[PDB]
């Protein structure tokens, strides 16, 4: 349709065009798409039409906005064409802001069950454990296998966000990024319980995983708030633009002068790379000892060495990544009313196709035939969604 | 003026003599006891198994440092 | 009154026009609030009319823009309007600055006491003291009975703050911040003084705090001037906004990941909760030892979690929480010279009500019947404070 | 020639107008530079003319804008003039990008033998080794042989670069950077293989540093990308700028106040100014301990120099640096589409000059006869390069 | 005189009136400052008048727009009036120039030779050293008496400085800073010849302390130059607007706290009030252990106070302080090449002054008869000091 | 392989055996001798006088930390 292609190719113009249309003329009226009842300056109350703008049948209006795929680059056409502003703010006032503090609460208790259930768990033995008759033996039995169903569910949930929208090709991650941790967050978590099963003491070092990871995708929830919605945000970005580009930079830095340093000295806590890759990492976030006490041949050039060292990557390049994240703090949070518009309806849109059953709730603000005729015939229908503005015209 | 051995340090009064009683850090703590020091039991992960991942490296051997250690006699 | 509804919700032009008012025009003329008495250009000396900017009776205009909590977002109608920006520092300059640095003084004089009094505990003895003849021990009763008579007067006069304008639902900190620092101090030290009369040794521990507080307290009255006030505004919105909304993004990385080290390793210096949220709160701060010396199960393990926290909280989170401090510092460093007129007119409100009988004080420069006639009378009677400008026309 | 002067000076109007000349008029249509052959709107295919533009037998208008010694401030008339912002992008896509990543992927199999065949050094001995007949030991003597002759390749292509173009006079370093580098990388490696067969021991030290670099000059490839490539550059900035112009300030600091703590106490840790010099460098860094433990004459002294040393160094100093090196990184990220493309013209023109013998591809898409004659002629010949471009005439 | 009282206020329009003025009209041409010799587009090489602009007898237009107390804020009269930027550049470039890195040569030789006779000094004995005859003890009583012969002479020339101009009343320390350091470092070191034949052993903690200023009183030199001149000014505004604006917002929370925690606890490094605040000096620094190992009674109080100073100091206040000294670092960039000029003209002007005897050095560019008349007489003399000027009028 | 005492280390070969040879730090250092353990000579500043401005304290007593530090007896 041209108003879902509108949509899909960021095009504000055109799209408030065919949202805010008043044809007042015979034979047109019934080709507009806002009715406007009454207007008592400055209030002005318009009945809008909603044929598919919230009609979840084919691709409607707001799917399409929401499911674009970080492209399309006049994106937040949310407080841009509006219509839609206030069916959104009505969808979340009324039917979708229970359903998803609902939803934080029952995470917020499965992460409580979940980090009691690993706080206690046997030391001794390796093989999967058999608990016997205790009060606190089997309530901690229905803690892991509780535990264990919220990795199944969020393992099940994340592979039909894969098939149901499928994002690829370099679009994992800009878009989608915070469904892909709650699926990582799974499948530590079914790694943890096959290795349980399988007798391997190791099955603890999949579920510590899933359990600081568990932790940490509670601010998925963060997104979507006004105020506290910005910190989710900016640490995707640090991570996915500012932190990952950097770390072929510095890396080339650590591994040259970790391989310089392990064939330069030969001795203890230089002996291998993997341990000079430590202690230079140590160095360049600052927590390093510069502590040249024991004797080495080529002690001298090792200083030489490990001051163009410090002076190279925990001056220059450890605040050059700093000043780099500042500047995308900073453009971040100026445009943060923006920034958070997107999330929400990305959480409405979501949460209403997870019932697929109240379709009395899913419907807005009730039938209305304003049309009065049509072209040919005598009687209409359409879905209204009334708004009344506050404009001013001198 | 001590605190006994299972009362509360670090608010009223410091823990008793270091035979015993450390305190320790737990924010209400109570003066507890030393364990025994015991030495590496069984469980262990023998020299040239994987140490820091399953199993702790036995007594005579470091495990030391790397991605996979291997468990080394000393030199 | 109009004019002050004008004052309590933020109207510059309104606020401007009816103090600027000269409607010069027989039967007109007693309207007006302004008389010029004489140009001479570019000077300009009109007689003011202080009905209800100064009047403490009813709500006075000032009393009203000082007291408005934090909302009418056209603040600083001080510098804006202007009958009162030099009202403002005649009461200071002439009245209030004296009585200022007078309270300045004694609250110095109060803290040194207070934190000698406390330098010379007795140590030994659970029970409250008893102090036999001495000459340092005579005067040091003395120097505890002072201290906690200052403690009580903040206490009632922290109470008389908030019964007497009642702050509530949020508005306790962001307006009011500085007033239930002096009140949280008090109520330390009245704790302390339950505790101690209890025969309780953990007296010291509260006073302590009263004793830290009591001096960052202090500045307070940095707050006022022009120079230094800036630095007691921003240590406030840097702990109220930045501070505290940052600390929940942060505090779900600490307790997720001390949670996921604790079962992780269990030996010492991670046995516990408490002492693990201890080790990584010292690494995000840059305070930490990353010595990977002692042997653990899990110990490869254990140094993939702990480089993927210090790299994620020390280098994102922290950064990230000074970038957005930084932003907040430059912010309210270039409207200084506006921020700083706010919290002198709340001080020069303030010590006006501290007397409430030197009322020949109270009164601004004089009666005088600058009207000649009136509408129906022929006498009239105005408070007049003239103010001499120098504004141009060419 | 007018058309290399216009490009050697900076002027992008003056060369701007040469290069889209369309003079349409009889005997005017042969002096024109631009031949549009249709229209179509938006659409403009116009065939343009390389006769001194790629032409290398001459001072080519490329081979000029891209060797120019970072004066002539219009620099980046790559993207201000275009007939040969696609000549560049012609050139790359077809011929020079599939060259430039063989060159990097050789620089990558040069540096995984180098960085092997120093990893596998024998440590006994200190004359030139002789291997006996090992498969790991025939296999690391081609290792080395193989690892010499990147050095010898670097070194006469380096000295190949002095010779052709003449850098001189404070423009090796702000131009040519990074073909110093690898300069500097080659002879680290020749004096190492100097010392190697000089029987000493510290052949290793020279190159351990022929390593290090050898690796961070791998960021060279970096430059050229339009993500990647902003590192290098502002890694050279901040070093050629901002530490070299800071370092004499530091420097008066650290041997200001390393001179004065010698010669204050006379014991270990400060008896010479060398390890004076770096225990005052730990402090600047933050790497230092502030622990007084150890009793001196003058200790008290000391603490009054030590605290005015860390106080004004690391404070001061250190935060005076990263902010004039925030400066320095968030200026040139401003800047960065622009600063991207003349270090790709630098490598295409490189690599063209590389085979000097391919002469098929080095001419771009074939001569015409577009004049159709000449001012006395009737025949003529150009190579020609149409492009199609997408500007809009309302 | 007109002239002059226009500098003396900040006046550039009336100043760049007199200064160009140019007043062609019979009876009139006698009374112009600018006398237009020839103009050849662009060009236009005119001869302008010294009259009180470099006349060092009365207030000459330099000495009062040099020497002006850091009021008078329409300074940079220097690039915005132009017959005098080109006359300090005329004095520099010829007389100056070598004068002032003579001086530079000397006070570098000045630190090596006090730098080495304090390196050298006797150990043992605190008697004021008799040396016998050694080639090394001879030539070292010769370099201790020329450091002290400099130390009288930055003495004598630093009271010659105050009583010559008389700055005084916070006017000391924002113009005249750099002065009153080499008078700082001068009184250090008589301080330091007192104590020696004073046969006190305490002598070289006051020569060390003039011997880390004297070589921090090297980056004097630095202020004058184009590049490496911005580093010296901003080390001043650094120290003098924020560090010392900040001292008093910090020190009230070192000595608030460490008054706290020496009540807490009475016990080892926090016994006194001294050592106390050193402990806390270094956790707001970044350097400093928060290892709670030790038992003490309060010990959990302890670790509330600790981590609540360090959050407070070391996180809000110490960012805050480099957050502010971050602005003021890149506002003084931004101002730089104005900020560079007056501080060549404050040692142009002093370094003439310094001669006093070489008149014909001291005016400049000859003297010149070109009024031809006078308004009553037939001959005239002026300074001419002609300039070229390159700009363009269409 | 080892330097002697007096020989560069720190460049080729480091020092022998560490009763004698220790590096130092200076840059182009020499194997030097260690000095003998000698005890708080004449010169010091006895209990009860001003140590860390003109001399040290004594052997048996603490400077320790203030700005005039007297010496001290330990408890
Ligand atoms: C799937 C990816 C890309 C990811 C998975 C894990 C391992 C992760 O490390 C990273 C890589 C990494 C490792 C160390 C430091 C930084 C980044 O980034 C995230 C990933 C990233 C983080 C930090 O980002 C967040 O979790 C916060 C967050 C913000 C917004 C969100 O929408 C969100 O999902 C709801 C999570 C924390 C970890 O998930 C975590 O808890 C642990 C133990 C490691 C972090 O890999
Ligand atoms: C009433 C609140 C909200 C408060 C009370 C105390 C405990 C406080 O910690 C906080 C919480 C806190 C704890 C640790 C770090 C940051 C914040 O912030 C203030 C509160 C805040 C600070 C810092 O802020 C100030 O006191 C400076 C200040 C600025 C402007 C003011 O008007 C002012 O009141 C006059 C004080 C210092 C403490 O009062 C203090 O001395 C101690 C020991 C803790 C600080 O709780
Ligand atoms: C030729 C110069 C000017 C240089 C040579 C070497 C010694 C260098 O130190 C410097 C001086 C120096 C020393 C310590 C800290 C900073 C700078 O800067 C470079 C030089 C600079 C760096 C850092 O800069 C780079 O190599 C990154 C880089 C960015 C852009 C490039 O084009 C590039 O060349 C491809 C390299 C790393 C070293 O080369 C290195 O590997 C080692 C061991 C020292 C560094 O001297
Ligand atoms: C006369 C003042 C105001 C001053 C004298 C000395 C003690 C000083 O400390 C200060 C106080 C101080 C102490 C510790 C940290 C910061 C500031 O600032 C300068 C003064 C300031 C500095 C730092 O400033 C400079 O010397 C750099 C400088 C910049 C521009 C200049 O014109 C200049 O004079 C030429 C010096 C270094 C010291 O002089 C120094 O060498 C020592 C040992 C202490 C520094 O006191
Ligand atoms: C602000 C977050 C700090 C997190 C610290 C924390 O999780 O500790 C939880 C408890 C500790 O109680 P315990 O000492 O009994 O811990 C024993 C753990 N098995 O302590 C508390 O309940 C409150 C501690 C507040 C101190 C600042
Ligand atoms: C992210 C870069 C970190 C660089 C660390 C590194 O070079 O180590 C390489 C290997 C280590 O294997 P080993 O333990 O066998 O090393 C022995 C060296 N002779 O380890 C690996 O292959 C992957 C380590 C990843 C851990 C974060
Ligand atoms: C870049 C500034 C670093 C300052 C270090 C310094 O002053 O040392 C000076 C000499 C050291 O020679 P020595 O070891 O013989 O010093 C003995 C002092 N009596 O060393 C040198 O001459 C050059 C050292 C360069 C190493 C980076
Ligand atoms: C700049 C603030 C530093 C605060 C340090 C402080 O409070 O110390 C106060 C005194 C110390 O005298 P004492 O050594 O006798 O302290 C004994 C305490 N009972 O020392 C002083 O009076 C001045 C010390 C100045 C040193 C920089
Ligand atoms: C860039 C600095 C390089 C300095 C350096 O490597 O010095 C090495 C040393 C080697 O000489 P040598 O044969 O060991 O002579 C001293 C014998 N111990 O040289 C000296 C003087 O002994």
């Amino acid at each position: 349709t041209p108003l879902a292609l509108a949509a899909s190719s960021g095009k504000i113009g055109v799209l408030a065009y065919i949202l805010q249309r008043e044809i007042h003329e015979p034979e047109c009226r019934h080709l507009s798409r806002k009715f406007t009842e009454w207007a008592y300056g400055p209030v002005h109350s318009s009945l809008y039409d909603l044929s598919c703008i919230d009609t979840c049948e084919k691709n409607s209006v707001l799917e399409v906005i929401a499911y674009s795929s970080s492209e399309t680059p006049n994106r937040h056409d949310m407080l841009l064409v509006e219509p839609l502003n206030r069916l959104l703010q009505d969808k979340w006032d009324r039917f979708v802001k229970r359903i998803f503090y609902f939803n934080f609460f029952v995470y917020c208790l499965y992460m409580i069950i979940f980090t009691a259930a690993a706080y206690y768990r046997p030391v001794e033995g390796l093989p999967p454990y058999k608990l016997k008759n205790t009060v606190g033996d089997y309530f901690r039995v229905t803690g892991e296998i509780l535990s264990v169903s919220g990795g199944v569910y969020f393992f099940f949930r994340g592979i039909q966000y894969f098939l149901q929208r499928r994002p690829s090709l370099k679009s994992l991650f800009v878009d989608s990024y915070s469904e892909i941790l709650f699926f990582v967050q799974s499948l530590f978590m079914l790694v943890s319980v096959v290795l349980y099963f399988s007798q391997r003491k190791e099955y603890v070092a999949s579920m510590v995983f899933s359990l600081a990871m568990g932790w940490t995708n509670m601010l998925y929830y963060t997104r979507g708030f006004q105020q506290m919605g910005i910190y989710a945000v900016m640490i995707e970005k640090m991570i996915l633009r500012d932190l990952c580009r950097f770390m072929f930079v510095y890396l080339v830095f650590l591994f040259g002068f970790s391989t310089a340093v392990v064939t330069l000295i030969e001795d203890g806590k230089y002996n291998s790379l993997y341990s000079t890759c430590l202690e230079l990492f140590k160095f360049t976030i600052g927590m390093g000892d510069l502590e040249f006490t024991e004797n080495y041949d080529f002690k001298a050039v090792f200083i030489i060495l490990l001051l163009a060292y410090v002076i190279l990557t925990y001056i220059l390049l450890l605040n050059m990544l700093i000043a780099l994240m500042g500047e995308t703090v900073n453009k971040i949070a100026q445009e943060s009313k923006n920034i958070w518009k997107l999330q929400r309806a990305i959480t409405i849109l979501d949460t209403e196709k997870s019932f697929l059953k109240c379709m009395r709730k899913a419907f807005r603000s009730g039938k209305l035939l304003q049309v009065g005729f049509t072209p040919d015939g005598k009687d209409d229908y359409r879905w209204c969604f009334r708004v009344d503005e506050v404009n001013w015209t001198t | 003026d001590c605190a006994k051995e299972g009362e509360v340090c670090s608010w009223g009064k410091k823990c008793c003599d270091l035979d015993n009683f450390y305190c320790p850090m737990e924010f209400i703590p109570h003066c507890k006891k030393y364990k025994p020091y015991v030495p590496v039991t069984t469980n262990c992960a023998k020299e040239g198994e994987v140490c820091g991942w399953g199993s702790k490296c036995c007594h005579g051997l470091d495990c030391p440092l790397a991605f996979i250690p291997y468990c080394e006699k000393y030199r």
